[PDB]
């Protein structure tokens, strides 16, 4: 369920609405 | 794909962009993380045991100004700190860039690079540089501007995060050419230096 964040490229997981990081929303 | 975040930290103005930049297809794909102002480089190597990509995030220089924001050290695997051998303070703060690196991202591997050891008058030695064998830390000289020592603080990373200790890098990557000489002769004594400090505790 991990997806990359295409902003930072910081791995997230599934239950992350938007990157830890750079708060970049999930594709 | 294996890729590591690779937070790179010091005091403003000891070279850290400088250093980052030389990696070319780094400079030329790095992507801007505006939320933050951060720019993050793929840096990839090529080993023994394939690729190895780390990103790292380097600032836009709100550093000189105080602490960085949680966000940019979230998630960071790695790190380089930085520091100018030519600025005793900037050795100085080292102790407080850990701190902060170590309050969000905790046992992390994590070298110590000494910076702009292409300068004649060098004002913080191999014998003052002790920082790193107290907190388990690597230490490299390097400079930015000759590429000299350029891969080794990366290679040392590698190895610790991949856990094998004969990885290899099978080629340099392209890299800027050297914009100031790094005098061979120099870098003997400066190397000489080291490892006899690192024996003296
Ligand atoms: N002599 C020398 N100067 C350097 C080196 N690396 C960076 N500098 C200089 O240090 C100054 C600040 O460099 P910069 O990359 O912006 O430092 P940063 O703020 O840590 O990113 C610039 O004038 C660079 O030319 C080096 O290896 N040797
Ligand atoms: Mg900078
Ligand atoms: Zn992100």
């Amino acid at each position: 369920g991990s997806w990359e964040c295409p902003v930072c490229c910081v791995s997230n997981k599934a239950e992350d609405s938007r990157c830890v990081s750079c708060t970049s929303e999930k594709p | 794909q294996v890729q590591f975040k690779l937070v790179l930290v010091g005091d403003g103005g000891t070279g850290k962009t400088t250093f980052v930049k030389r990696h070319l297809t780094g400079e030329s794909e790095k992507k801007y993380v505006a939320t933050l102002g951060v720019e993050v480089h793929p840096l990839v190597f090529h080993t023994n045991r394939g690729p190895i990509k780390f990103n790292v995030w380097d600032t836009a220089g709100q550093e000189k100004f105080g602490g960085l924001r949680d966000g940019y050290y979230i998630q960071a695997q790695c790190a380089i700190i930085m520091f100018d051998v030519t600025s005793r303070v900037t050795y100085k703060n080292v102790p407080n860039w850990h701190r902060d690196l170590v309050r969000v991202c905790e046992n992390i591997p994590i070298v110590l690079c000494g910076n702009k050891v292409d300068i004649k008058d060098r004002k913080v030695k191999a014998k003052s540089i002790v920082f790193h064998r107290k907190k388990n830390l690597q230490y490299y000289d390097i400079s930015a501007k000759s590429n000299y020592n350029f891969e080794k603080p990366f290679l040392w990373l590698a190895r610790k995060l991949i856990g094998d200790p004969n990885l290899e890098f099978v080629a340099m990557p392209a890299l800027a050419p050297p914009e100031v000489v790094m005098d061979p002769a120099l870098a003997a004594q400066y190397e000489h230096d080291l490892e006899v400090a690192q024996t003296t505790a």
